[PDB]
RNA sequence: AAGGCGGCCCCCUGGACGAAGACUGACGCUCAGGUGCGAAAGCGUGGGGAGCAAACAGGAUUAGAUACCCUGGUAGUCCACGCCGUAAACGAUGUCGACUUGGAGGUUGUGCCCUUGAGGCGUGGCUUCCGGAGCUAACGCGUUAAGUCGACCGCCUGGGGAGUACGGCCGCAAGGUUAAAACUCAAAUGAAUUGACGGGGGCCCGCACAAGCGGUGGAGCAUGUGGUUUAAUUCGAUGCAA
RNA sequence: UGGGGUAUCGCCAAGGGAAGGCACCGGAUUCUGAUUCCGGCAUCCGAGGUUCGAAUCCUCGUACCCCAGCCA
RNA sequence: CAGAAGUGUGCAGC
């Protein structure tokens, strides 16, 4: 289906999860895989290995729209938030750009409370 | 121990083959120091696994610990408030001696009417990479991919 | 912080540089500083006892 | 002044400090009773309600778990105008004045020197850290005194009972403030010292663990013990260390 | 009376050439554990028709819920 | 990630 040059990966990393998003350059999603979804669950589901498999899924999930240049924009602090980064560049990806997003707050909203572990 | 370290003791290599690592196994088959009745029994089945094969002796001893040496085994790591299983490169001085250890603890529990003949079938089996000593180095191979998320 | 990989830069390379300057902008450190909530108390004695660390 | 005060801009407004004089001429200090201000929570009436979150519900954890953790969530948190008047409201240190070796810094004025600078030397305000004499039970304080003195005020008189009862005042209420006695004990307490301990930190040993080999716990029997039995089943040993 | 579901591993749940989980069992891990990982026997409500073969298509037998019928 | 409790009372070393 329709061709795609090149387009933005979207890489949301958590403490417990990374989700990696393929979209056009207009913010269209094309696919996504998830480190979760790769057969990681508990203590595993957020290693650095299991975003490497997830953003490995998500490469071959693109393969129909033939992208070969992309840009990478990162969000949040999770492991994972760099190895995603090799698995795509392995896949062989161009990595033009590369982008941290990840929301700062000028003050903003009171966070919850400490937890007493 | 934790303040030494120790150098290897001097073994002897096999009196009839010349082979240390022959040396080895025999050692470990040998039950009670009676070392004699190891050797002889390694000395009926290598000779019977040589006509099997079309092979010399320790060519055919060689070719069937290659299937079954392992390249990782599966090491408890502690951190501050768990334990983890984690892949690590076993060296193949370990590989060795494990690949003897499951070759003798497999053909041990063999219902074989002698253990030279237990021990040549499961050579044989080794060598046609199947039965116990393979499917234990599967499993242990099946069992570090599988904590490989933690390597 | 934004990289952009220039020609003939090795994409290794652009990890080095995307790593220090995150790193350096302190990114990684406010968002962990903002996970909880800290009574005003908790910042002034944290802020306090690390002045008082900072001696020779 | 204390409680406190943090994006930017405007309006109204208080105090502090420095230079140089001029002016009044003891007009000062402290303060019972009194009056004002006074975090957060809380209360009243009317708004607003993103996020967070008492109460509450569900899931876990556990012997239980009316908690800690997780998913939700109401008052409240915000605004206006009233009330409340308490906090580890702490420098656990009342206000004011004088005197007494130093060193390194911060912040804000100001004088002089070729101003040559990212410079030298002086003179005020406030503030952080060391430390001398001296003081202190000791810890420590140390020109911002807990040193040497003067004025005035507040407060204490063994630990519990008790900052409680009763009465008075104040408050919509919660409660605040003033404030006992009977009874009971021979102590309660502060600082420091030597040990021991810590699910505190660092370092280091031992078949301590790890890596291996062979056993015990199952069977029969030998032998010791416990219990029971008997006229007696002699006595002793009883975690490791019977 | 008609239509549609449901009856498949001990329990919960997928399939014109019987899978997954939860149990149970063996092994690995842990100071005990709890928690994790590898391996394991595994079983279509029912009679017939079709066909080399239907958990599976085609009629019937059975059992229980939804909706809509029903003037001895 | 879980891990609770330890009956009363004494005597030398001047
Ligand atoms: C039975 O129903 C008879 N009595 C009447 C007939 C009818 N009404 O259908
Ligand atoms: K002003
Ligand atoms: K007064
Ligand atoms: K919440
Ligand atoms: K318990
Ligand atoms: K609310
Ligand atoms: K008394
Ligand atoms: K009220
Ligand atoms: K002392
Ligand atoms: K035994
Ligand atoms: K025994
Ligand atoms: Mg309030
Ligand atoms: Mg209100
Ligand atoms: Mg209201
Ligand atoms: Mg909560
Ligand atoms: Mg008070
Ligand atoms: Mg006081
Ligand atoms: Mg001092
Ligand atoms: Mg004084
Ligand atoms: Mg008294
Ligand atoms: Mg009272
Ligand atoms: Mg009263
Ligand atoms: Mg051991
Ligand atoms: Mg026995
Ligand atoms: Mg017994
Ligand atoms: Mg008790
Ligand atoms: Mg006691």
């Amino acid at each position: 289906r329709k061709q795609v040059s090149d387009g933005v990966a979207h890489i949301h990393a958590s403490f417990n999860n990374t989700i990696v998003t393929i979209t056009d350059r207009q913010g269209n999603a094309l696919g996504w895989a998830t480190a979760g979804g790769s057969g990681f669950r508990g203590s595993r589901k957020s290693t650095p290995f299991a975003a490497q498999v997830a953003a490995e899924r998500c490469a071959d999930a693109v393969k129909e729209y033939g992208i070969k240049n992309l840009e990478v924009m990162v969000k949040g602090p999770g492991p994972g938030r760099e190895s995603t980064i090799r698995a795509l560049n392995a896949a062989g990806f161009r990595i033009t750009n590369i982008t941290d997003v990840t929301p700062i707050p000028h003050n903003g909203c009171r966070p919850p409370k400490k937890r007493r572990v | 121990p934790r303040r030494r370290v120790i150098g290897q003791r001097k073994i002897l290599p096999d009196p009839k083959f010349g082979s240390e690592l022959l040396a080895k196994f025999v050692n470990i088959l040998m039950v009670d120091g009676k070392k004699s009745t190891a050797e002889s029994i390694v000395y009926s089945a290598l000779e019977t696994l040589a006509q099997r094969s079309g092979k010399s002796e320790l060519e055919a001893f060689e070719v069937a610990l290659e299937n079954v040496r392992p390249t990782v085994e599966v090491k408890s790591r502690r951190v501050g408030g768990s334990t983890y299983q984690v892949p690590v490169e076993v060296r193949p001085v370990r590989r060795n001696a494990l690949a003897m250890r499951w070759i003798v603890e497999a053909a041990r529990k063999r219902g074989d009417k002698s253990m030279a003949l237990r021990l040549a079938n499961e050579l044989s089996d080794a060598a046609e990479n199947k039965g116990t000593a393979v499917k234990k180095r599967e499993d242990v191979h099946r069992m570090a991919e599988a904590n490989k998320a933690f390597a | 912080p934004v990289i952009k990989v220039r020609e003939n830069e090795p994409f290794d390379v652009a990890l080095r540089r995307f790593k220090r300057s995150c790193e350096k902008a302190g990114v990684l450190a406010e968002v962990r500083r903002r996970e909880f909530y800290e009574k005003p108390t908790t910042e002034r004695k944290r802020a306090k006892a690390s002045a008082v660390k900072r001696h020779a």
